[PDB]
DNA sequence: TGCGGACGAGAC
DNA sequence: CGACGCTGGACACGAGTGGCT
DNA sequence: TCTCGTCCGCGCCACTCGTGTCCAGCGTCG
């Protein structure tokens, strides 16, 4: 019997959503930590971890680790059913595979309670070690969606070449060639507004922007984005989700 | 037996009882051959219909074939335990499998994949997922495998046919068509029954086995020649062509190349170099269509220099040559130097040559070669006699048929569209014993076989020379009665035969076949089937397409029927001109 | 010769645009005293009432009644570019004329008019009576919406369930089985927010999800819509009309 | 090279909106005077011509003319990355082969660049109708559902000619209307191209219709004092 | 190869 | 609320493949 | 306008399917 309330249910709405286009079923891992996702895309060329710590979660319980195979875009449907105010408990079924998603107004006028089919997928850990990156960069998530969007009208692929001066992005393509680079601000304020880069050494890979289109879709839980690169090992973007826990995006460089 | 299996298994025992063609090939092949006669009724079938199919995987439900079985699974099973069926599992080519999608799974498969346009072009799909599976996963391999388990689970159960066994196969049909699968012998081959002739085969075609493969992939390429001119695809055309002649280049001097030179000219068409030779007419073919008409001439020139690899098509290539550096070359000089060539050249006849005498008359009369005195010395004379013309006026129906009608006014109630048909009916019907005479060397050598080999060749008229000028002489003496004694005695021994001069349906009854005999009498039938007998291959074609009799009359208008859109052919101003020689009444009509 | 001045031509705008898509070549039979209408829906399945009281206009005066032939879809097209602000009045002459609509902006800055012809029609009249409905349920329209639009992708039906205690709006379907549950209101406010339960006795049918979307389009002209369910009786979908009119939609469960 | 600095390229953006839309090919004329680019539409009814002046952009260099012939449908999705608030310049080498342009934001901490590949006689309008575009635009839409044609009259009126049904909307004078009336009017315009006309309308606050018989009808915008976008109508 | 359409190019 | 943009079912092609006794 | 010459598509047909276009329910954002 799993059970986790969050007063901020917008948090795992919008997890729902930026998970629904990468993978379409993925195990929940049950732990008294929290709940991993770790589970990749169809296409292997990206991997998405959600660690989503208990500390968050009010109210948390797990009698024993469960699976928690679940149709992300049946999950995601039943969480568009949600108002973003309303708390959510995720009561598990005791044996049985019906995650039970429950949905109560603040004004607790209104309770909406659903239960999920709840299938069984092929468990697979990629289990990828935490490799220490160089070039870790530190800028807005919503700058960073805007990138991808603008390079995805521009090119197919987008290149990364990271200074300590700033990190570019730059796509070419068939109507025509571009460019965005972004530097550290420093700004005094620093709203979240802050481009910080800390260098170790000149790493520039070359990687798909379909899926980096697919990674800006987490731009609600977090406005800051983390992109850790380093050679010859996959771009991290990463969001810290609310301070609950976080959601990372990997992609493997482009090969040409 | 469906038909389908039964033109297979006449190819495959005609070809096995070859002694020399079960030498060409190595044992295993044979293997190949023994294991295919072990296998149950169906799956001969199955195979018949897999081979004659695309050799591209094919999915387990869209084989739905009723007259063998209806569930084809133990089928399947069977053939791949033979050897000649490959299962999903050997498919471990990823475009071999994104091909054998269809368009919907296809779609289905690059949304999971999560490709640039999840809808769009099969082709385009394909070459995206052929990029994406070259990528890195994060593993860190290869991509491609998650696609190919992906597309083989949304494939289904498919099977394809083994290339080794098809090779097999595929050369025991070209052995067996050397002598002549095509649709018109893909059915009724079982039931065509052939005419009756003693098989002598003194000389080998082929040496080794490897050169039978070679006259295979040279015939392959041919054919993927001949089916992008087809389709249209003239650049891929050129492309192939172009390789074909680096092969043939490569090969110049291959010792089994000096034997194919001594091989006789009616045998010497199932080579390696002759298919070389076609192959270079069809790369002046694409040259020509193409915009390039330089590199064509150099070709033209290149054929036009060796005498040992298909004369009997060197008026064509005179003519092409000549039409080529004449309409669409500036030059006039060389193109004077090649028709007076080719009028020189004893194997161009009966057309082409009229083309090169006509063009050069044109060059002789245009004031653009008036300074030129030399063409019109040593131009050899032909004049061709003008042919009456009598323009028809009337109108669904075709144009012949309207002047069958037209000639049924003005007597000649009976009359046969023979396209020339007819005649070459004719002289089947009455030269039949010489035609298919016993004692010319190598030119029977399957029992399966429409036409000797020697006709369509010159040798047809050298071969025979006794008995053939004997019978024509008969032939041109003879009354009504013995004539239509000697069509009817044929059209009764061979009745129902297969050759490619007799033609069973044209003749409606064999009483219209008396009558048109005794009209046309005999020294007509005596100049035609002499004309047919010598360069079979230059007047086939072109004689006139209506033959018209009164039966109480007894006269005949050999009538040319020509549209207003249509002209008088080469071959058929030659045909013409040869039958006003012989006393025929002929005319050109045309119908507006 | 019939006119009518609605004040917000808003008002028509919506009734015509929400009634658009359930009835295809429906009929008008307006009565001399106010706007009547019904027809069932392009299937035959459900059903639509519509009433507008003649007080609620600025202006009514009618003469006698008229088939008034109507493309739906025409007036709505109609009833756009008319302002939500814009004062619209409706005069038709006899002998089935045009129906021609007059737009005025309160601005007055400018004024246009549109006619659109009606086009041959047929008066079945069904005239199904009025009876009355075991639970009477009053919600807000968009709340009501909301639910719909939620279990339409988790239910192709919904289980009315309503009860004293409150109502449970309950759907099966391939990714799972959800309930949303209101409750008694029991709030200070006495707001348009409240759920409010009359019944006499509890009941249960389930209804076509599809329809009710189709019904929820109404949610714009009304705050609050009551739902009236009596057993094998069509429910009731009735959205208050500015207190101009009654909106009813009838679907046979 | 050639440099047209844009403070606020906005309007850019906007007219490269309107233009993707109307015209598929058109070449950027740049004179020492400032940017012309009138071109034929890709439909033979209309053709559009934008003016541009050098004193208006912040930076104008122009030695040598080039044409520029850019595909509008690619140009609007690179001007499309650009902010509305981003600071927009066009770079072209007189032998560059594709134009280049710069996107900076007002923060300055993001720099953006992407190159992309390069390829009607006055007539004395005596009447002259002025409406709010948006209000244009509104008649556009309606009597394109109506509709196909609009006969446009003086004392300002639109009927709307449609199958279904008949339309009419009056305009007064009083955001402001004006029409001078100096000869009655009756000129009908396909709705069509008057429809591919509004999608411009987010560039001017007013719209300009200006009636001559037998005369081409212009859609004057009026870019910010900035410069001007016109629509050449052809009536029917 | 052997046909039926079409075209252009010259003669008129 | 709505003007506007977008990607997914539906339908007539044009092409390919196959059965042709 | 007429004629003469040259080039170009041509297995069979009927069944299923890739393809392009079309209309429209849904989603956006101001």
């Amino acid at each position: 019997m799993f059970e986790a309330r969050l007063v901020q249910g917008s948090i795992l709405k919008k997890v729902l959503e930026a998970l629904k286009d990468l993978i379409n079923e993925a195990c929940w891992d049950i732990s008294s930590s929290g709940v991993n996702l770790q589970s990749m895309d169809s296409s292997h060329v990206s991997l998405v971890q959600l660690t989503l710590r208990s500390e968050g979660f009010d109210t948390y319980r797990c009698d024993r680790n469960l699976a928690m195979g679940v149709n992300l875009t049946s999950m995601s449907k039943i969480l568009k059913c949600a108002g973003n105010e309303d708390i959510i408990t995720l009561r598990a079924e005791d044996n049985a595979d019906t995650l039970a998603l429950v949905f109560e107004a603040p004004n607790q006028e209104k309770v909406s309670d659903y239960e999920m089919k709840l299938m069984d997928l092929d468990v697979e850990q990629l289990g990828i070690p935490e490799q220490e990156y160089s070039c870790v960069v530190k800028m807005p998530s919503g700058e960073f969606a805007r990138i991808c969007r603008d390079l995805s009208h521009i090119g197919d692929a987008v290149v990364i070449s990271c200074a300590k001066d700033g990190v570019k992005f730059s796509a070419s393509g068939e109507l025509g060639n571009g460019n965005i680079k972004l530097s550290q601000t420093s700004n005094v304020d620093k709203e979240e507004e802050a481009v910080t880069i800390e260098m170790n050494e000149p790493v520039q890979l070359t990687f798909a922007l379909r899926y980096l289109n697919f990674f800006t879709k987490a731009t609600p839980l977090s406005s800051t984005v983390t992109l850790s690169m380093s050679a010859d090992v996959p771009l991290v973007v990463e969001y810290k989700i609310a301070d609950m826990g976080h959601l990372k995006y990997y992609l493997a460089p482009k090969i040409e | 037996h469906p038909y389908y299996l039964r033109s297979f298994l006449v190819v495959l025992k005609t070809v096995l009882e070859n002694e020399d063609d079960m030498l060409l090939f190595d044992e295993q092949e044979k293997g190949i051959v023994t294991k295919f006669y072990q296998l149950s009724a169906t799956g001969q079938k199955l195979y018949v219909r897999l081979f004659q199919r695309k050799l591209s995987w094919i999915k387990m439900t869209k084989l739905e074939y009723e007259e063998i079985a209806l569930d084809l699974t133990p089928v399947i099973e069977e053939l791949t335990n033979a050897g000649f069926l490959q299962t999903e599992s050997e498919l471990q080519e990823l475009s071999e499998v994104l091909e054998l999608l269809s368009a919907p799974e296809l779609k289905s498969l690059a949304k999971t994949f999560h490709l640039v346009n999840p809808n769009g072009q099969k082709q385009q799909l394909v070459d995206a997922f052929l990029k994406l599976a070259k990528q890195r996963s994060v593993c860190t391999p290869g991509i491609g495998a998650v696609i190919l388990k992906r597309a083989k689970a949304l494939a289904g159960q498919s099977v394809r046919i083994c290339k080794g066994p098809r090779a097999v196969f595929s050369r025991i049909l070209l052995l067996f068509s050397l002598t002549d699968l095509s649709t018109v012998l893909l059915v009724n081959l079982g039931r065509m029954e052939f005419p009756s002739y003693t098989i002598n085969r003194k000389t080998h075609i082929f040496q080794d086995r490897d050169d039978l493969i070679r006259y295979a992939a040279a015939t392959h390429m041919l054919s993927d020649i001949s089916s992008a001119m087809a389709n249209g695809n003239w650049e891929e055309a050129k492309e192939l062509a172009q390789c074909a002649k680096r092969d043939w280049n490569r090969l110049k001097n291959h010792p089994s190349l000096r034997c194919h030179e001594d091989l006789p000219l009616f045998l010497r068409c199932f080579t390696v170099g002759w298919i070389y030779t076609r192959i270079l007419s069809r790369f002046v073919e694409i040259l020509q269509r193409l915009h390039m008409y330089e590199e064509a001439v150099r070709e033209l020139e290149s054929l036009l220099s060796q005498r040992i690899y298909c004369p009997d098509s060197r008026g064509r290539w005179w003519d092409r040559l000549a039409l080529n550096l004449h309409q669409h070359l500036k030059r006039l000089e060389p193109t004077i130097k090649c028709i007076t060539e080719g009028l020189a050249d004893p194997e161009v006849r009966t057309g082409h040559r009229l083309s090169l005498y006509q063009r050069a008359v044109r060059l002789r009369e245009s004031p653009s070669c008036k300074k030129f005195k030399h063409l019109f010395q040593q131009l050899p004379e032909m004049a061709v006699q003008d042919v009456k013309h009598v323009t028809i006026t009337g109108r669904l129906c075709s144009v012949e048929e309207l002047a069958l009608a037209h000639y049924r006014r003005s007597g000649f109630d009976q009359g046969i569209h023979g396209e020339g048909s007819t005649f070459s009916t004719l002289y089947g019907l009455l030269l039949w014993d010489i035609i298919f005479m016993d004692g010319i060397p190598d030119v029977f050598r399957n029992a399966c076989q429409a036409f000797p080999l020697d006709l369509c060749t010159d040798s047809f008229f050298t071969s025979r020379r006794p008995a053939l000028e004997a019978r024509l002489q008969l032939i041109h003496d003879a009354p009504e009665e013995s004539l239509r004694a000697w069509v009817a005695a044929t059209w009764h021994e061979q009745e129902g035969r297969v050759a490619s001069l007799v033609s069973w349906d044209r003749f409606t009854s064999l009483q219209q076949a008396q009558d048109l005999v005794s009209c046309l009498g005999g020294p007509v039938l005596s100049g035609v089937c002499r004309h047919l007998a010598a360069d079979f291959r230059h007047c086939r074609g072109g004689l006139p397409d209506l033959v018209v009799w009164n039966s109480q009359s007894r006269h005949f208008k050999l009538v040319e029927v020509k549209g207003p859109n249509d002209r008088l052919s080469h071959k058929q101003m030659i045909w013409l001109a040869e039958l006003q020689k012989l006393g025929a009444e002929v005319e050109v009509c045309h119908v507006v």
